């Protein structure tokens, strides 16, 4: 039952938390990008990442299309990611999306992305998911 | 502590709840709580309801009835990587986790 | 500040609570119609009482008041009030008045009427406000 | 009262508070009030927010933190017959004024 917190799908992501210090952070001889690509491999989407900084349902969903585009922005993720750079969307909740004003964008389905993560207790990478937006409703 | 209804600190480090076996990051992070009476009468500065209100009095009458409590009124969310039922460490959002602001109910 | 609950102008209106007992209510003898019309006078509206049992922001206006008109039942009000019946208006929240759908009809304007009321502590009627619904917003 | 957090009853006269001076109608309502524990575990029949999952947690293990509290989760609205400001005896809702549900937060 309650035995711990319950997740949420809401996007995007809030800035995960984390006090840095050499020790919790990757060092140079673990950084071989020859390796690192090889070791995300498949799983590296260059569309969203970077090396270096750089019925009536269907009406619905058309029109969402249209008046609720993603919108993204390169995003640093720090030291203990890999790739470090990652395109983040958001949804353009700026003018009204519906007719009479009152909606706004709103995201309606993420994707998830596979990045490397450095955690220690000894220490290493690890492949984890790192969700996306792909799609905005225009909702209220 | 018979301040007023006001928030407190509070750091939860996950390892000394044992929540470090499925939670990857962070290794804790700050919550908060609320804490603090709620008197009557309750000032301009206290978020209240209407019930709140209407049992305070009451309370004062009735000594067997209790005070409105002191409770978080806006609260925020956080990030977590953690493993899910699938065994994959997945990155999500947390929400009423963090105490904003406390107020009497 | 707070010495006291804080009313709300949302419509319509939740049900008076009464636990009758005759002596909370009138008594015939001052049920006289004839000199209970006169107390009232002015303020009987006959198009909601009955004596017995029956720039941008213009579009939003024109809008709503087109796909969220307002809806009228009588309505009976018991015996410690007269006149007995009152017209009462509501909202069309069936099918979404917005596109894409998501918003609905909700009151955006009351009308105050006035209306007998029998009091006691000894007894006798008077004059209150009786808010009902002119106007429905297409919000969400 | 060890019991666990549950709504338990309350009628308010308003005479007996000093509002009948300027509530006409009604005499009073039921409010109704939260009581009880909010204890480790969250049994599933308990509407709780992840905070207070979390602060129940710290409670178990430092009991210098408190558990969550059992406040009105769910509150509905009642029309009052009174005297506003301007003299005029009006009729108006009032809401979060009956306590329809409890929770932890």
């Amino acid at each position: 039952l309650h035995i711990r917190p319950a997740p949420s799908d809401n996007l995007p992501l809030v800035d995960l938390i984390e006090h840095p210090d050499p020790i919790f952070d990757p060092k140079e001889k673990d950084l071989n990008e020859t390796l690192l690509r090889s070791l995300l491999g498949g799983h590296y989407d260059p569309g969203f990442m970077a090396t270096s900084p750089p019925r009536r349902k269907l009406q619905m969903w058309l029109w969402s299309q249209t008046f609720c585009p993603v919108l993204y922005a390169w995003n640093d993720l720090g030291s203990r990611f890999w790739p470090r750079y990652v395109k983040v969307g958001s949804c353009f909740s700026k003018r009204s999306c519906s007719v009479p004003e009152g909606m706004v964008c709103k995201p309606s389905k993420s994707v998830h992305l596979t990045v490397l993560r450095w955690r220690c207790q000894r220490c290493g990478w690890i492949p984890i998911q790192y969700p996306i937006i792909s799609e905005c409703k225009c909702s209220c | 502590l018979k301040s007023s209804c006001k928030r407190h600190p509070l750091y939860v480090d996950f390892s000394d709840v044992g929540w470090n076996d499925w939670i990857v990051a962070p290794p804790g992070y700050h919550a908060f709580y609320c804490h603090g009476e709620c008197p009557f009468p309750l000032a301009d500065h206290l978020n209240s309801t209407n019930h709140a209100i209407v049992q305070t009095l009451v309370n004062s009458v009735n000594s067997k009835i209790p005070k409105a409590c002191c409770v978080p009124t806006e609260l925020s969310a956080i990030s977590m990587l953690y493993l899910d039922e699938n065994e994959k460490v997945v990155l999500k959002n947390y929400q009423d986790m963090v105490v904003e602001g406390c107020g009497c109910r």
